[PDB]
This record gives structure tokens, sequence and C-alpha cells, in this order.
């Protein structure tokens, strides 16, 4: 079916630029209009702008919030969408979504994973993952001292995906902290591989740990 | 600009129960669309042109609306309907969304399965530690959590992490963490997690 | 008139003779009677089809699919049927026609293509060209001669008989020309000029007309549907650009020509004194 995979999210300083990509597949890109929508860390949902197709002179329209700051472009030859961004600030901090437009009366049907845009001058940091060992049985991995969000945790390389409870993360000391817990029969421990994958896109690292 | 102020900020609904959220608009309108976003997932189109149901959408959902007043209604609430619901307007420019209506399944209760984990030595190395209690699968959401310095209610350095309604069983989960120093392990001995809910007479303390 | 006059041959049982588009030849000798030999005519036998063009199509079964902007590429379902010719287009759209967004809507127009008149092109070679050769004696009768079977023995009864070997060279470059048939008039098109005409064309016993658009006008678009017509007869504008070719009669699956001649050995031997 359809595929809308955003890419090009990271941390940028208050004023910098960034070019967001939406590589698509599973359909005739050129034929359809296309749009960008951002979701702030606050649930609110902001449309940014859309861009027509070839036969419509790539007509574009932007929201008041994006006049000047950004412009959207279409790589019709490879089914790719771009959102060039400039002079970001506090408000631009969000998760940016890339959706196709459709219907007699337009609506954003197939959206995409989304991509995370953080705006601040603070510094990147590789987290401090520790072994939350059982003092059945419930374990987990603590993840503190890192910036910026988001981090990614897994168990058994994305295999073990039931009983998993990776909590949210809260700001403090200019730092994110998230926790995580999962559970399996007290019979299969430590008689099987107990590992928590933890990736940090900020400092582009990973830590294949193992709670013995 | 035309603002879509949504009626019913958050709400609960018992299975089989009929539910209705409202989309009030600060200006006349032609059509209204509705999107469903489940925690984590990116939105999904659900109701378009006021009342036409997207594909895959259960016939349980329905939308009415004309002019400035529009609404969608679930015929018989169900667990998979648990999510946030946004309304979009089209008649004018720019395109507008509402704030969203959070829809929660009002299910049966559950025992806060409390747990705890001692400070992993890793950070005890340079004066780093903090006790962390854990409170999985439990309903309702309402819950007071507390720690105590040998009888002393400690609040300075305690931040919590309230998670959302699990999709596989509609349950919750919370996480609390005390903090000031780490040189304070032998500096004191009695730690506590005094979790109080409505599924227990005596406030759970597994510490 | 062009009735040439020869003499058997120096005490021999043979003669080597030649004929034009019309000429005949009398051959005399002491003992044997005289024999008027004529080349009556030459015709092309059973011509095979090579390619027939159309010059008056019929357009039927209209049907134009549509789509606003933001509704992608309109696709006509008939686009799956060979008999139909389809031209995807574009048209203004907006509120006034059930679209919430003014812009260029997709559109796909389909129409069946049928032929009402074919200009059938045919071909000939050695294996089919006849040569009428009348023979008199002073009683007669005629016959035909092919590059395949050139000779021929004519029984003359109480007079005797005669073998007549031959070499049926012609004038036309065989396998270089074709027999075009516009309306009733038949013509002789020049190799390429034929398969260089811009018109709908069937092939070898084919039912598949190609290059069809040539005869049908896709008229101005129109949100709803789109008018499509077929062009008037070409017979006219086909005769006009086709008068330099050789006017001929395709009378009954055959073709009369002129550019021909035979070099024949007349074996008078079998002839009775």
């Amino acid at each position: 079916e359809v595929k809308l995979v955003e890419s090009g999210g990271g941390l940028v300083l208050p004023g910098g630029s960034l070019r967001l990509s939406c590589a698509t597949s599973g359909f005739t890109f050129t034929d359809y209009y296309m749009t960008w929508v951002r979701q702030p860390p606050g649930k609110a949902l902001e449309w940014l702008g859309f861009i027509g197709n070839k036969a419509n002179d790539y007509t574009t329209e932007y929201s008041a919030s994006v006049k000047g700051r950004f412009t959207i472009s279409r790589d019709d030859s490879q089914s790719i969408l771009y959102l060039q961004m400039s002079t970001l600030r506090a408000e631009d901090r969000a998760t940016y979504y890339c959706a196709t437009v459709y219907g007699n009366y337009p609506y954003f049907d197939v959206w995409g994973v989304g991509t995370t845009v953080a705006v601040s001058s603070a510094t990147t940091t590789a987290p401090s993952v520790y072994p939350l060992v059982p003092g059945s049985v419930t374990l987990g991995c603590l993840v503190k001292g890192y910036f910026p969000e988001p981090v990614t945790v897994k168990w058994n390389y994305g295999a073990l995906s039931s009983g998993v409870r990776t909590v949210s993360s809260v700001l403090q000391s200019g730092f994110y902290s998230l926790s995580s817990l999962v559970t399996v029969p007290s019979s299969t421990w430590p008689s099987q591989t107990v590992i928590c994958n933890v990736a940090h896109p900020a400092s582009k690292v990973d830590l294949i740990k193992e709670i013995s | 600009q035309i603002v879509l102020t949504r009626t019913g900020g958050i709400m609960s609904a018992s299975p089989g129960e009929k539910v209705t959220m409202t989309c009030s608009a600060s200006s006349s309108v032609s059509y209204m669309h509705w999107y469903q976003q489940k925690s984590g997932t990116s939105p999904k189109i659900w109701i378009y042109e006021s009342s036409k149901l997207a594909s895959g959408v259960p016939v349980r959902f329905s939308g009415s609306g004309s002019g400035t007043s529009y609404s969608l209604t679930i015929s018989s609430m169900e667990a998979e309907d648990v999510a946030t619901y946004y309304c979009q307007q089209w008649s004018s420019h720019p395109l507008t969304f509402g704030a969203g209506t959070k829809l929660e399944l009002k299910r049966a209760d559950a025992a806060p399965t409390v747990s705890i984990f001692p400070p992993s030595s890793e950070q005890l190395t340079s004066g780093g530690a903090s006790v962390v209690c854990f409170l999985n699968n439990f309903y309702p959401k309402d819950i007071n959590v507390k720690w105590k310095i040998d009888g002393s209610e400690r609040q300075n350095g305690v931040l919590n992490s309230w998670t959302d309604q699990d999709s596989k069983d509609s349950t919750y989960s919370m996480s609390s963490t005390l903090t000031l120093t780490k040189d304070e392990y032998e500096r004191h001995n009695s730690y506590t997690c005094e979790a109080t809910h409505k599924t227990s007479t005596s406030p759970i303390v597994k510490s | 008139s062009n009735r040439d006059f020869l003499e058997g041959v120096s005490g021999a049982t043979w003669v080597d003779l030649v004929l034009e588009g019309d000429s005949c030849v009398t051959i005399m000798s002491k003992d044997k009677p005289t024999i008027d030999v004529k080349m009556m005519n030459m015709e092309a036998a059973n011509l095979a089809e090579v390619r027939s063009y159309c010059y008056l199509a019929t357009v039927s079964d209209l049907s134009t699919k549509a789509a606003c902007p933001t509704m992608g590429e309109a696709h006509n379902d008939k686009r799956a049927d060979p008999a139909f010719v389809c031209r995807q287009g574009v048209v203004d759209r907006g509120w006034g026609n059930g679209c919430g967004l003014f812009g260029k809507g997709s559109i796909d127009t389909c129409a069946k293509f049928a032929c009402s008149t074919k200009a059938i092109g045919r071909t000939i070679l050695k294996e089919n060209i006849k040569y009428e050769v009348a023979i008199f004696v002073h009683q007669a009768g005629r016959f035909s001669i092919t590059p395949a079977a050139p000779s021929y023995t004519l029984k003359l009864g109480e007079y005797g008989e005669v073998t007549v070997d031959c070499e049926p060279r012609s004038g036309i470059d065989t396998n270089a020309y074709y027999v075009m048939t516009v309306g009733t008039k038949t013509f002789l098109v020049h190799r390429e000029w034929f398969m260089d005409l811009n018109l709908p064309w069937s092939s070898a016993g084919s039912t598949v007309w190609r290059n069809r658009e040539t005869l049908m006008e896709f008229e101005e678009p129109h949100a709803t549907k789109q008018s499509v017509i077929a062009l008037g007869s070409q017979e006219g504008a086909l005769h006009q650009a086709l008068a330099g070719a050789i006017p001929v009669e395709f009378s009954s699956n055959t073709v009369k020509l002129t550019s021909g001649h035979l070099k024949c050995r007349v074996k008078m031997e079998k002839l009775q004194l």
C-alpha cells in the first residue's frame, strides 16, 4: 500500500535551518497534491502548507505561521516532498507530519510516521542506561541524563513485544528521563536472553545491554 | 481565521455506551472532517464531508453537522475506539483543526501492581542515585503517590510519569522518583512507596 | 500495324523473337506455314493484401471519466478495450461542479474506432503475372505465360504444334510498387509513399487499426463530458494528392498493365510441312 516516511529530524539552534524530507512509495506521487502538518508537544495540530501537482502549477498555500520561514518543494521524479525550514524558534518545536491530500473536498488521508523537530541551544548527550535488576518477576531499564529527546528502547531486538511498559519521560535539569519495564514467566529467567536495546538518535549511539 | 473549539475536552465511556463529541466553529462552514489518532500513531482520516465514513472505519461511528454545529457519535463505545479525535474545517482558509477530544474506556478497576528497584550501582559511583517505585496496570487513573524519609513526607525532588491507557487491556501505569543526593544511602535507611487508590482499603506500600 | 516480319531460321527448327506492349510478328518459311504471333495482354493474378488504410472512420460509444484536483488521474474503464481510443485531458473545476477546490481536474475521454472505407493496398510478383500470347496459322487461339511456367505447346491439329519457350521480363520494378484502391479508381503507389501516409491502417488480415487519432477530433473539454467527432471523407483529399500515380483498372481481382515484353524461342520444329 501507501508509504509516507519522513526523515531529517534533529536538534537545531534558535535561528537555524533544516530541510525535512518525505520519501513516498506505493503510489503515483505526481498525481496528488501534498501537505505538511506539524504537531507540537501539546497535542495541538497545525497545518503548515500544501503544494499542488504539476497540472496545477505546483500551486502552494501557507499558513500565517509559516510565511517567509519555510517553503515546500516537490521532487516529482522520485516521489519526494521537502519542507525547507529557516530561522526556527521556540514555537517550531514539534513533530512534523507529511500527508497526501485527497477527495472531492480535500482531506489529509494517508499521513506518515512523522518526524521530530527540536529547537534549543542546549547540548547533545549520550544517556546513562542502568540495569533495573529484580531486587513472578518484573524487570526493566532506567534511562537518564540525555538530550534531546527522543530515545528508543526495545527488548530482544524488537522481538519480545508483550508485557512491555516503557513509560514517558519528564524534563528536569535540562534533561529527559524515561523508564521501562517488561515481564515474562519467572520460569524463563534467567534462562533466556534479557536485553534492552537503547538507541539515542541525538548522539547517534546504541547500547545493547543485558539485565543479568 | 476560523477557530474550531471542541466540546468535551476529555471523557470516559463504558462499553456498549453511546458517545458524542462536539465541534463548535467560530464561523459558518460547508463541511467538517474528523480524524482519529491513537496514542503514538499518526492521525487517520475517519469522517469526511461531515458524515461520510472513511474506509476501514466501523459503521458504529457517525457524524452529523450543519453550518457551525457538528458532532460525531459512536453508537456503542468499544475498546478500539480509545483515542483522541480531531475535527478539521475546509470551507475557509487557512485549514483549521480542533484541540481534540480524548476518549477513554471506563472499564473495571485493577490493583496497582507496585514494584521497586534499588539504585543501580552504575551511578552510585560518583554520587548518583535515586529510588524509583513502579505502578503498572491499574484503573481508574486517580492515584496519590508518596515517599517518606522515615516518616517524613518528602516532596522536594519527586517527579512522576503518568502514562496513557494501554490498548491491549485499557489499563494504566505510573512511575515516581525521589531525588536530592546519592551520598544519602548510608545517610538514611528507611525508604517508602505509599501508594493510595480505591482498589484497596489500606494504602499499598511495597517498599 | 506493328506486325513485324521474320523468317524461320537458316535451315533450323527454331526462331528467337521479341514482343512489345502490343507488337505481333509474322514468321514465314519455305515448307512450314506462316505463324502470326501476338502478345495480346498481361495481367496480375490474385493480388494479396499488404496494408489497407482507412479514410472515413465512425466514432461511437462516447464516455468521459473525470476527477477534481486532489483526486488524482481520472481513468476511463474502457481504456482496457482495444476498440477504444482514449485521450487523458484536463479541465477547469470548482464549487460549481462538486469540487471544494478550484483547479485543474483530471479527465479521461474514450471512444470506439470503426472503419467505413478502406484503401486496400496489394502486391504482385512472378508467381502470378500472366502473359496473353495469341498464335495464328494460315486456325488459331490464345494462351497465357508466366515467369514460373514460361513455355507452352499449342496443338494446331492438322497443322501441327509449337513449343514456345519464354523470358517474361517486364517494365515495372516488381516488389517495389503497390496497387492502391481509392474508391473505384485504382492506382499504382510508389513503395514508400504508400507506407508513408498518415492514416489509420490495418495490416496482414489484421483487425487492428493503428494510428487512429488521425481521423477524430477531440473537441474542447467540458467539466461534465467532452465532444469527439470523426473527420469527413478523405477520398477527396486522397485523390488530390494521388493523381501522379498510374491510373489502372482492378477489374475482377486482376490488373492490366503496359510495360511488358517477351523474348521467346519459337520451336517451329513440331510444325507440319
